[PDB]
């Protein structure tokens, strides 16, 4: 199905204590394949997925150089934005950046995106057409004007429509043995008495990939989305994910409830009754 | 593969 | 300068079974700034054989980290996750629960 390649960048200033902590990470769908950490010992772009090792020495020289260049830009922007928002040089401020591209089942370009944040709030982003910019406030505007005169959009577009995709296809090919796999969830349900007349039913979805999934409870076939507890999908740490949804039903009325599990690793959804 | 460079804001 | 309090979840990698090696996870998310302290406790005392994933974030710019460490569940050993953050006035603890 659809696939994407995404890079995540985080810079946090430490005025007076050290260089801003810079952390970049790369993903292909839900699999992280590379990482960099200005606090680490290698000071090189490092591998985080077996198949990335299929790359050659010039790959690591190149990605290390490019990633350091990113750190250098983020370092200047921390300063630049500080001035813009007229803030003290004492406090710690954060800059976040994300960008990447999506491809269909034929592995052809669907969409590209490049977003920038300052302290956890939109600052500026490349719109859908990949030719215009969305500025958050007055500050962003000044950057926007600067990025238009500089044709950053054109550069980002060339990368997002070409290079990004080209490489995504490439990693997809080398990672086929895994990236293109789909681990359907191993599901099960738990019935534990809660009150003297009520019972809690928890729907479990484990060991699945990608992380995308939907767990909805129904009563007599009607969605029950206002008496339930849903947990945020979470990483198992072994590549797969986990998630559970529970509802509080009158004891004796359990047979009326069913949990539906949607996951692309499944031919058709699953229905579960206690 | 990363962008060859990101322009300063 | 907005701030977001971390969500906590203390779970295991595989379904708990006393006597058999497994991994204890503490997934924290939705927080901001990234500055955060997370500890895994075994019977109240912290563990040092603890690692965490590389800092990443959600569509809303909120951060998330996964702290983990191998271990073997028993009947007398209790675990939890000690989490501290600028948005918390007190290090919050969330004891590990098998069926959750």
């Amino acid at each position: 199905g659809s696939h994407s390649m995404r890079y995540f960048f985080t810079s946090v200033s430490r005025p007076g204590r050290g260089e801003p902590r810079f952390i970049a990470v790369g993903y292909v769908d839900d699999t992280q394949f590379v990482r960099f950490d200005s606090d680490a010992a290698s000071q090189r772009m490092e591998p985080r997925a077996p198949w990335i090792e299929q790359e050659g020495p010039e790959y690591w020289d190149g990605e290390t150089r490019k990633v350091k260049a990113h750190s250098q830009t983020h370092r200047v922007d921390l300063g630049t934005l500080r001035g813009y928002y007229n803030q003290s040089e004492a406090g710690s401020h954060t800059v976040q950046r994300m960008y990447g591209c999506d491809v269909g089942s034929d592995w052809r370009f669907l969409r590209g995106y490049h977003q920038y944040a300052y302290d956890g709030k939109d600052y500026i982003a490349l719109k859908e057409d990949l030719r215009s910019w969305t500025a958050a406030d007055m500050a962003a505007q000044t950057t926007k004007h600067k990025w238009e005169a500089a044709h950053v959009a054109e550069q980002l577009r060339a990368y997002l429509e070409g290079t990004c995709v080209e490489w995504l296809r490439r990693y997809l090919e080398n990672g086929k043995e895994t990236l293109q796999r789909t681990d359907a969830p191993k599901t099960h349900m738990t019935h534990h008495a809660v009150s003297d007349h009520e019972a809690t039913l928890r729907c479990w979805a484990l060991s699945f990939y990608p992380a995308e999934i939907t767990l909805t409870w129904q009563r007599d076939g009607e969605d029950q989305t206002q008496d339930t507890e849903l947990v945020e999908t979470r990483p198992a740490g072994d590549g797969t994910f986990q998630k559970w949804a529970a509802v509080v039903v009158p004891s004796g009325q359990e047979q009326r409830y069913t949990c539906h599990v949607q996951h692309e690793g499944l031919p058709k959804p699953l229905t579960l009754r206690w | 593969s990363l962008l060859m460079w990101i322009t300063q804001a | 300068m907005i701030q977001r309090t971390p969500k906590i979840q203390v779970y295991s990698r595989h379904p708990a079974e006393n006597g058999k090696s497994n991994f204890l996870n503490c997934y924290v998310s939705g927080f901001h700034p990234s500055d955060i302290e997370v500890d895994l406790l075994k019977n109240g005392e912290r563990i040092e054989k603890v690692e965490h994933s590389d800092l990443s974030f959600s569509k809303d710019w909120s951060f998330y980290l996964l702290y983990y460490t191998e271990f073997t569940p028993t009947e007398k050993d209790e675990y939890a996750c000690r989490v501290n953050h600028v948005t918390l006035s007190q290090p919050k603890i969330v004891k590990w629960d098998r069926d959750m």
